[PDB]
RNA sequence: AGAGG
DNA sequence: CGATCCTCTCGA
């Protein structure tokens, strides 16, 4: 279930709950048309790419596919009223906050990703301990682990040290 | 440094009044952190302390030799007869306020070493100075009044941040910077620069 | 040639951290080099803090020329770029 | 407001649980057949022995800086023994008509189960637990 | 308290650092890896005094 | 290298106690512990100043210069 | 006789064991603090070295000199040179000592604190005499000489408080203990099996009444009875350590009062 | 007299040594629990005996109090440490003309010593001071 | 080398005042007194005495950095009581308490023998 | 091997299975074997996966192993990072190593490559083949002491 | 590599670093000397003119001073030797190289500079004393401690160069690391230890301590929170006055184990509106944890707001702890009398299982499973029995260490220590390995010449039965020394290897950056990724969120 | 001084590791870290 | 190059 | 090709 995705939705719902002082004893002012069409109109505005052509619009659809599963799962008609007990005032704010946060969560053109990624692998590798295989609880699990293995990989070693084949 | 593979610099100096005191009036000459203990597992440090406290009190040398029969229980046995509680703890009061500490302190003598390498012998700063003969870059070493190195590894960090205009200045205005006359045909540095 | 039409552009309408940093810098440099200030510096005196005020008030007359890999460019004025970060 | 609850409770068990100043008490109502109570008490101040019967109440008055006691016109809803201040953090509907309340007195928690808590508690940072004899 | 064992070369005191080496005239056998055409080798580090 | 004046920790005048100590162990044949107690060095912080002292001066004095 | 009560248990030439009753913790502590570093005294602050042919370095000796205890009875009758209108030092602000010693015998010559001699106008003040507590009457052993060896120096002794340099303390350890039963629960005791068996009772248990297990903890109760022993280094007598202690605090408090008047 | 002899690693291959002289040759028929658990001598066909277990270390480790109560590398680190320390390196410093030399004002002999230190001198030419130390977290400095 | 002079702990700087009073912005009837060249010896003593006065609502002290010889005292009083005067009153009582101690210890000293 | 798989009810449940672990590789010959799942067969040798299942499958394996070395040491790194490295090695058609023989041989700049290894040899190979640098590389501008097209200089300022 | 990619630079400084609890997160304590040594070329404007002219007046030797005044025509005025250094009436356009003063942006670094977080912009705070002062909660990104470590400080000279630092490289901006989509800095050591302590349910504070604690928070509202206790003695909980450091609108929920909204164990976490409701604050909350207080405060209230948090958290905790203390005694390793017997019994039965497994092997009644040698089967089993024993004797210790146990206390807070440490010090050190196998026969048919030939026993092949408190025997000692040495060798080998590996990546991915269309491309303009990370999202803004439609029954999904 | 006078250098299968035979001949502890760890040993 | 952080 | 930097004395 748990996967890294932009915009913590749990927090926003909790924020609106506190900001608008939601009472679990009063009935909401939302229409089914409001929630359904609202969350629907929201995802059409969660932009990553902007291009008017097919390819870029498909790429955009593609980029947001997984995030929308969270949006849809969390902002479903049942959940919004049964669990959250959100009012229209509160819900409308949530949509703006989600979009605001999503557009904020996007990557900046000019961002030097290569250097980042390299240091992001490098620094953690520079903290690694015990060359004697960690996954080896028994001798029949003694496969190359740690820096020697990482070195094998990066060098694209034709002469692999512990070649194994896991067959299903 | 203590006699158990753990170095450290002085954090701060406190005068006697501020220092936590014992019900006798004894005060530390040094305060070490409880955290710089479990990760390293230096029990001999704690033991070398326990032995020294008992040693100073009795007025005898401490047998800290390795393959012996000296036990913590044995050292503790004596210390308890010598007035103090057997585990090296002592009730201490906060020097600022004079109020007892909720936690009892593991106090006592422990042989420490004055180590070579002292702040002032290392402090260095250079806002422009002597340049290298060949490279026209700052010189090496603090005694020569040299420059700190801004290596490739540091150039990476700046290229990660996206700070391009800093990276240029740190490599041009600071260190070497030269204005050469280039040929609009050759593309070489073979132009007779007859300025003025 | 080369350019791009004003109402035909896909780059973020939002100003990048890098566009902000470079703009704030370039302006603070002008301010420090005795250039006119296009906002009342009520209280203030730091050139960067002044450039920041001019930005929030949207009175910075500079245009970001955004480069595209093929060799094209989109011209976005500071006065139009969204500053959400 | 005024007192929002009043009931005499009977202690069933006393539990320190890794603590020396605090104690979680399990109390049951003397009147009601279903009204339960589970609360943390600073036993160092007020000792709560086994088989004790205590009068528990939740007031609202006797927001701004806390002024020290001072031997003046100062008169509190305290004629009691043990007084605390808390905050409502959850309200559990324990099926049918049974309601559960959740109050935190700066870490010292409280749980009261019943039915008639209708015009008694709200999701307010207001709570005053007064316990006597 | 000075122990000696050092030399004074142009006023500077030099210690000759003892050097580790594999002893000669010793007979030793070594198993050769796997890509090797020869399986085992018998070696002698023969030298005179 | 000569008996420090005053205890590093507390400051009790210890720069005088030495000669008396060295004679308490010689002529009096006493043990270090009782000898430290005889001189009034009650707290261990003081005790280590005298007990732990190595009087290297006697060795430097030996050189003619 | 009104307010803070004092009851001296033991008293000697350099020790005062008393019971400071009916006082706030801050008071007993601040007085303990002030007794450690704010009550002024005299100590060598400058050393002029004419001749040193000894095994010890000039500054090593100078350092030892600063530590040497000097009579500081009439110290309020002497000024801080910083307050004096004079070029450098004088007689109203400083005591000048001389020290000339030479290796007479083939036998090792010891340089004692008794060998320091006043070369300044004392003006009938009990000041600048090196404090000798040694039974043989030598005092602190400053240096040791062989034969060809000699030490000739002049040293100016100035006024100061320990806060500037430890050498300026009438100091020594100050014993301090309140509540020898932890009836206030001011410290949670560490143990293995039982605190009572593994923790030792301090002599002060004799005076106070034990807690009696069958009684609940006294909530509103506060610390007011303090067991103290003040040790004198010799520069000032014990009575004066505590008295001038009370005084310095009292003085620096009154300075804060007349500071409000000024603004 | 032939009560003692020199053994190299090659000859060591052929001998059976006892660690302690007494604790390695008694008889067989309650024990101190605080003491370390030592294995029974089992094999009793000795040719030699260790002069003193502690002699496996040298100059460096022979300065460490209780190294047998320390995590292996800590003992290796202290071995580098002592070399980077300072104190009376020789009595004749007053007389030598050395490029860089640091000498302790008031060197103290450790309150806790190794039997090996006697031969190492140490107690005679120290490198540290018997500081009263408190393990506590005060000002967070 | 970078170490300050040891007197800088009790000797007031060039154009430096022992007491600096500032109005507290966070709350009404409160003052932030800055004590120059003073420590816990004075801080704690005044603050503990302020707490003794019933008309005092708030009183706390903090030495923001050990390197420096400053100390900040914060006082809040009941309406109709200048917290400057609250300092005065508490600060005065301290002198009296000490005055009593001096004359009481002196009585005991002369009664003792050695 | 314990396998989390959805029950008939729908909820995920651990169904322990039998898996065979090898000491050698001949993938091409082992997948074409009866009574196995040829859709599931794994190898710690991503180089073979590349040769048997294609570049795209090689990428997935290359990562799975990179992730595993990081993960084994208890550590977590965000996907995008190693995803980039993995893609970088892959985007050439085959498996391009991060060695002086892998990436440093590709048709990039000249001053760009000499900055890593073989310094002079690279500058000498630029002698024979009349090489041209676009100077759109970090290293080139870094060498030339110019504001490189990095974050800050990734655009231009007008009036 | 030496003169072009890297080089020695001007306006740089180096010194031994030391932590400062009374310094702000983004602050750096610059010693006067260095501050006097380094300068900034400030142009003369009417806004600055008065302060600058006063700075020139102070000169090179007084701190808020300056050296060198650059006139029009670029002719310098050396202030330490100028005859008219006392004169100089500054004019507009002229440059004044002033000393590095308070609140200036500076690049602070620690090598090896392995990631951007090792090189960050700070606010200057000129201080007395010789060390480079810094907040403890900056220790981790930089990877420093204060056992002698030194750090490099570089100073920006251009107005635009100093913007790049404050706007991109500033310490608060770098809190949430893009590397692991979690915060890279948290509450450490004493603070991490003392927060846990203060925040215990049993912990209560009086009027006096509370007021000083509140006043210690700089951005404090000025209103005394109502005491949790209003009966004989108005008491406060640690939980309460710490919630003062926590800002408004902060919501935090955890749930650990026995967590039941009524939490008997005082575990998990509930923070509402920025006030603590239940649970003990520790590493999981106030550490560099993914879902902890910091990732929340940064994303919710702001980086500048979050940076200010550490300070407040530190000020209240540190003070409280300063007036509480906490040690580590040798007594803290001295585990129970009967508990030792159980630990000793564990080794006894462990040793018996080996003897039996040995006797079984020697009898040729051991039939090894497919793939592994009859002998290699024996080793595997023996090692396993001894490791089990060490772990068990260690667990026997832990489950006896009182709550008043100083070692246990750090482990509980997560400040320092772990189980193995407890196990080894107080119960049993355990088996020693080299090349992964146990202590090998270096001597023909033996490990040591104090043993007989062919001795496969635990003690002969390097099993340390004894704890560090009890002490190791001569054999145990040498064997541990053998194992210890291996570590030391493959630490030096790892630091050598990992270092090169880093450079290699850093060179291959160098020129890879997001363009003005979310295309991850090289310097030639070749697509690596059509969308960055596959979504075109920045790594820091991301966080693990449970996808509620993937799991559960089909019955639960519908409901 | 003494510890310098008793130093041993090994130039350039696995050396470094405290071999069994080193018992009583070379010190198990005294060796530098990194650079030439284990190659430089002490009697 | 060597000696050491 | 074989981590970074830092101080450093010394021939030739
Ligand atoms: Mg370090
Ligand atoms: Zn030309
Ligand atoms: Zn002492
Ligand atoms: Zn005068």
């Amino acid at each position: 279930a748990n996967w890294p995705l932009p915009v913590n939705i749990r927090r926003i719902i909790q924020n609106a709950q506190q900001t608008f002082h939601i009472d679990h004893t009063k009935p909401s002012d939302l229409t089914i048309k409001d929630i359904v069409l609202g969350v629907k109109d929201l995802q059409e505005n969660l932009l990553v790419l902007r291009g008017k052509n097919e390819i870029i619009q498909n790429a955009q659809r593609d980029a947001v596919t997984l995030f929308c599963c969270l949006l849809r799962s969390r902002l479903a008609t049942r959940r919004v009223l049964q669990e959250y007990r959100l009012t229209k005032q509160a819900f409308d704010w949530v949509l703006s906050n989600i979009e605001a946060q999503f557009l904020r969560s996007v990557v900046h053109p000019g961002e030097m990703v290569g250097v980042l990624a390299a240091q992001s692998i490098g620094e953690p590798a520079t903290q690694m301990t015990l060359n004697t295989f960690h996954f080896a609880g028994v001798a029949s699990k003694k496969v190359t682990s740690g820096v020697p293995r990482l070195k094998e990989i990066l060098n694209v070693a034709k002469n692999m040290k512990t070649p194994s084949l896991t067959v299903y | 440094a203590s006699r158990h593979g753990q170095k450290g610099t002085i954090g701060i100096t406190y005068r006697r009044e501020d220092m936590p005191f014992t019900a006798e009036g004894i005060v530390p000459d040094l305060i070490i952190n409880p955290h710089a203990i479990p990760s390293r597992m230096t029990v001999a440090h704690l033991i070398e302390c326990l032995l020294s406290k008992v040693a100073a009190l009795s007025g005898n040398e401490g047998d800290a030799s390795p393959f012996t029969d000296i036990t913590v229980e044995g050292i503790s046995k004596l210390l308890r007869e010598h007035g103090y509680q057997s585990r090296g703890f002592e009730v201490m009061y906060n020097g600022h306020t004079g109020k007892k500490l909720m936690a009892q302190i593991f106090f006592g003598p422990t042989y420490y070493q004055r180590l070579r390498h002292m702040v002032d012998d290392k402090i260095h700063a250079r806002a422009r100075g002597p340049m290298q003969v060949l490279t026209r870059q700052p010189v090496e070493g603090r005694s020569r009044d040299g420059g700190l190195r801004f290596g490739e590894m540091e150039r990476d960090c700046m290229i990660a941040h996206g700070a391009a205009s800093f990276l240029k200045e740190r490599l041009m205005e600071a260190s070497d910077a030269f204005r050469v006359h280039i040929c609009g045909i050759c593309g070489l540095m073979t132009v007779i620069a007859k300025l003025n | 040639e080369k350019a791009i039409p004003k109402d035909q552009r896909a780059t973020t309408p939002y100003m990048t951290k890098y566009e902000r940093a470079r703009i704030l810098g370039t302006r603070a440099l002008q301010i420090s080099m005795n250039a006119p200030v296009f906002v009342d510096l009520e209280g203030e005196t730091d050139p960067l803090r002044i450039a920041m005020k001019e930005l929030a008030e949207k009175k910075i007359p500079l245009v970001i020329r955004r480069y595209l890999p093929d060799g094209s460019f989109e011209d976005w004025s500071v006065e139009e770029l969204i500053v959400d970060l | 407001s005024n007192t929002l609850f009043d009931d005499i409770f009977q202690v069933s068990e006393v539990d320190p649980g890794r603590y020396n100043k605090v104690c979680r008490i399990e109390a049951a109502s003397t009147t009601q057949d279903q009204c339960k109570l589970t609360l943390d008490i600073n036993v160092e101040l007020f000792p709560v022995a086994a088989q004790d019967s205590l009068t528990v109440t939740i007031a609202s008055s006797l927001t701004r800086s806390w002024r020290p006691p001072q031997a003046g016109d100062r008169s509190l809803a305290d004629d009691y023994d043990y007084v605390m201040y808390g905050t409502a953090y959850k309200f559990e509907e324990v099926s049918k008509d049974l309601i559960a309340v959740y109050y935190s007195f700066g870490g010292l928690l409280m749980r009261l189960e019943g039915n008639y808590r209708n015009l008694n508690n709200l999701k307010q940072e207001n709570a005053y637990l007064l316990i006597r004899r | 308290f000075d122990m000696g064992g050092y030399f004074i070369i142009n006023g500077s005191e030099k210690v000759l650092i003892a050097q580790e080496r594999s002893a000669g005239n010793i007979v030793q056998v070594f198993k050769k890896a796997a890509p090797s055409p020869i399986s085992h080798v018998a070696e002698i580090r023969s030298a005179l005094e | 290298m000569i008996v420090p004046v005053r205890c590093f920790s507390c400051g009790k005048v210890v720069g005088d106690k030495w000669e008396s100590y060295l004679n308490l162990l010689q002529e009096d044949e006493l043990d270090e512990g009782t000898a430290l107690s005889r001189l009034g060095l009650k707290r261990y912080c003081c005790r280590r100043m005298i007990l732990t002292h190595v009087d290297l001066i006697e060795k430097f004095l030996r050189y003619n210069p | 006789e009104e307010g803070p009560q004092v009851k001296i248990r033991e008293a000697s030439k350099d020790n005062v064991d008393f019971i400071l009753s009916n006082v706030d913790l801050a008071m007993a502590n601040s007085l303990r603090r002030v007794m450690i570093a704010e009550i002024p005294t005299l100590a060598i602050d400058s050393v002029e070295v004419e001749t040193n042919t000894t095994v010890l370095a000039d500054e090593f000796i100078a350092h030892r000199l600063g530590l040497i205890p000097l009579q500081s009875m009439d110290i309020e009758q002497l000024e801080y040179s910083r307050d004096c209108f004079c070029e450098d030092h004088c007689d109203k602000c400083s005591v000048v000592l001389t020290l000339q010693a030479f290796g007479e015998s083939e036998s090792t010559t010891n340089v004692y604190s008794k060998d320091l001699v006043i070369v300044s106008n004392l003006m009938g003040r009990n000041i600048g005499h090196p404090i000798i507590q040694d039974k043989e009457g030598n005092g602190v052993l400053i240096c040791k000489l062989r034969k060809g060896q000699e030490l000739k120096l002049t040293c100016v002794a100035k006024k100061g408080i320990a806060k500037e340099h430890a050498k300026w303390g009438p100091a020594a350890a100050i014993e301090f203990e309140y509540d020898p039963w932890n009836k206030l629960k001011h410290t949670d005791y560490w143990y293995e099996q039982d605190s009572a068996k593994e923790w030792p009772q301090s002599k002060n248990c004799e005076y106070e009444d034990p807690p009696n297990e069958g009684d609940p903890f006294d909530y509103k109760a506060q610390a007011d009875t303090f067991y103290m022993n003040v040790e004198s280094v010799g520069s000032i007598p014990v009575d004066q350590v505590v008295v001038r202690g009370i005084d310095t605090l009292q003085k620096k408090v009154a300075s804060i009062l007349l500071a409000l008047t000024q603004m | 007299e032939g009560l003692v002899e020199y053994i190299d690693a090659e000859e060591e291959e052929s001998i059976l040594i006892a660690m302690q002289p007494e604790d390695l040759e008694p008889a067989e028929a309650d024990v101190d629990p605080a003491k370390r658990i030592r294995v029974s001598h089992h094999a009793t066909t000795f040719t030699h005996c260790e002069i003193h277990p502690s002699m496996i270390l040298g100059v460096a480790a022979s300065i460490i109090p209780f190294p047998d109560h320390n995590q292996s590398p800590r003992n290796t680190y202290q071995s580098a440490m002592g070399k980077q320390a300072m104190g009376v390196f020789l009595t004749n410093y007053n007389v030598r003309m050395d490029t860089m030399a640091n000498i302790l004002y008031y060197p103290q002999k450790p309150l806790g010593t190794t039997r090996a230190m006697e031969y190492l001198k140490f107690r005679e030419l120290p490198a540290g001071q018997n500081a009263i130390v408190a393990i506590a977290c005060y000002s967070g400095y | 080398m970078n170490a300050p002079d040891r007197f800088e702990l009790f000797l007031l700087g060039e154009g430096e005042s022992k007491l600096k009073i500032d109005p507290d912005t966070k709350a009404p009837n409160a003052v932030v007194i800055t004590f120059e060249k003073e420590d816990h010896t004075l801080g704690n003593l005044i603050r503990a005495e302020l707490l003794n006065d019933r008309k005092v609502l708030f009183a706390a002290y903090k030495v923001e950095h050990p390197f420096f010889a400053r100390f900040k005292l914060r006082i809040q009083t009941t309406e109709g009581y200048d917290p400057k005067d609250a300092l005065k009153n508490a600060c005065n009582s301290i002198i009296n308490k000490l005055g009593a101690l001096k004359t009481n210890f002196e009585t005991e000293w002369n009664l003792q023998t050695l | 091997y314990d396998r989390k798989v959805p029950s008939p009810t729908g909820e995920y449940v651990k169904e322990p299975e039998w898996v065979l672990e090898t000491d050698g590789v001949n993938l091409s010959e082992v997948m074409t074997v009866p009574g196995i799942d040829p859709t599931r067969i794994y190898t710690n040798s991503f180089i073979d996966i590349m040769e048997v299942l294609g570049i795209e499958a090689g990428r997935a394996a290359l990562y799975k192993e990179v992730y595993n070395v990081i993960a084994s040491d208890g550590s977590y790194v965000n996907y995008r990072h190693m995803a980039l490295l993995v893609d970088v090695m892959t985007t050439q058609g085959g498996l391009t190593s991060v060695t002086r023989h892998g990436f440093n041989r590709s048709n990039t700049g000249a001053l760009m490559r000499c900055s890593f290894e073989e310094t002079v040899e690279i500058l000498f190979e630029a002698g024979a083949s009349a090489e041209l640098d676009d100077c759109r590389g970090v290293s080139e501008n870094v060498i030339l002491g110019q504001m490189a097209p990095i974050g800050t200089g990734a655009f231009d300022v007008m009036i | 590599r030496g003169n072009l990619m890297g080089k020695r630079v001007d306006f740089s400084a180096r010194t031994v670093i030391s932590g400062d609890p009374n310094l702000e997160l983004d602050q750096v304590g610059v010693p006067k000397s260095i501050a006097k040594t380094l300068t900034y070329p400030e142009v003369v404007t009417p806004y600055n003119i008065d302060r600058l002219t006063q700075l020139v007046r102070n000169g090179p030797n007084e701190h808020p001073g300056a050296k060198y005044v650059i006139r029009d025509s670029g002719d310098r005025i050396d202030l330490r030797y100028s005859k008219r250094a006392g004169d100089i009436q500054l004019q507009y356009g002229w440059k004044v190289e002033r000393h590095i003063m308070d609140n200036d942006p500076v690049l602070f670094n620690r090598q090896p500079s392995l990631h951007k977080m090792s090189m960050m912009a700070h606010r200057v705070k000129v201080i007395p004393y010789s060390t480079f002062r810094l907040n403890l909660s900056v220790t981790s990104p930089y990877n420093a401690d204060f056992d002698g470590d030194e750090m490099n400080l570089h100073v920006p000279q251009s107005e635009e160069t100093r913007a790049e630092l404050s706007q991109l490289c500033a310490v608060p901006l770098q809190i949430v690391s893009p590397q692991s989509n979690k915060p890279c800095m948290g509450i450490v050591q004493d603070t991490l230890c003392g927060i846990r302590k203060l925040t215990l349910r049993d912990t209560f504070i009086e009027l006096d301590q509370v007021l000083n604690m509140l006043y210690w928070v700089p951005d404090w509202d000025g209103v005394i929170p109502t005491p949790a206790i209003i009966k004989p003695k108005p008491l406060w909980s640690g939980k309460q006055i710490l919630s003062v450091a926590i800002p408004n609108g902060i919501h935090l929920q955890r749930f650990d184990e026995g967590t039941t909204l009524l939490s008997p164990k005082d575990n998990g976490m509930l923070i509402i509106d920025g006030q603590i409701i239940f649970g003990v604050v520790e590493k999981k909350t106030v550490g560099s944890s993914n879902g902890g207080l910091i990732h929340v405060v940064t994303r919710e209230k702001g980086p500048q707001v979050c940076a200010k948090l550490f300070g407040n958290i530190q000020k209240v905790v540190n003070f409280w702890l300063l007036h509480n203390g906490f040690s580590t005694g040798i007594g803290d390793t001295i585990a129970d009398g009967p508990t030792m017997r159980e630990i000793t019994e564990t080794i006894a039965e462990a040793k018996k299982k080996v003897l039996d497994v040995t006797k079984e092997a020697q009898a040729n009644l051991l039939t090894a499973k497919h793939g592994m040698t009859l002998r290699e089967s024996f080793e595997d089993n023996v090692v396993r029995f001894l490791n089990e024993a060490r772990d068990k004797a260690g667990r026997l210790a832990e489950v006896n260490l009182k709550d008043l146990n100083n070692v246990k206390q750090m482990v509980m807070a997560g400040s320092k220590g772990s189980f193995i440490n407890i196990a080894q010090m107080s119960a049993c050190v355990g088996q020693q390995s080299v090349e992964g196998k146990r202590i090998a026969f270096g001597f023909v048919d033996r490990t040591l010449p104090h043993f007989s030939k062919d001795d496969y026993s635990p003690e002969s092949k390097g099993f340390v039965e004894n704890s560090y408190l009890r002490g190791l025997t001569p054999q145990e000692f040498f064997f541990h020394a053998m194992g210890g040495r291996e570590g030391l060798i493959d630490t030096a080998v790892k630091t050598a290897e990992t270092g090169y590996i880093q450079r290699r990546l850093v060179k291959a991915l160098e020129d890879i950056m997001v363009h003005y269309d979310n295309t991850t491309r090289n310097s030639l303009g070749n697509v690596i990724q059509f969308i960055y990370g596959e979504d075109g999202m920045d790594a820091a803004h991301i966080e693990k969120q449970s996808l509620d439609t993937i799991g559960g029954s089909d019955a639960a999904f519908e409901k | 001084t003494l510890s310098h006078l008793r130093r041993t250098n090994t130039p350039i299968a696995k050396p470094r590791q405290l071999h069994n035979t080193h018992w009583g001949l070379v010190c198990p502890a005294e060796t530098p870290e990194g650079q030439a760890c284990g190659l430089v040993k002490n009697l």
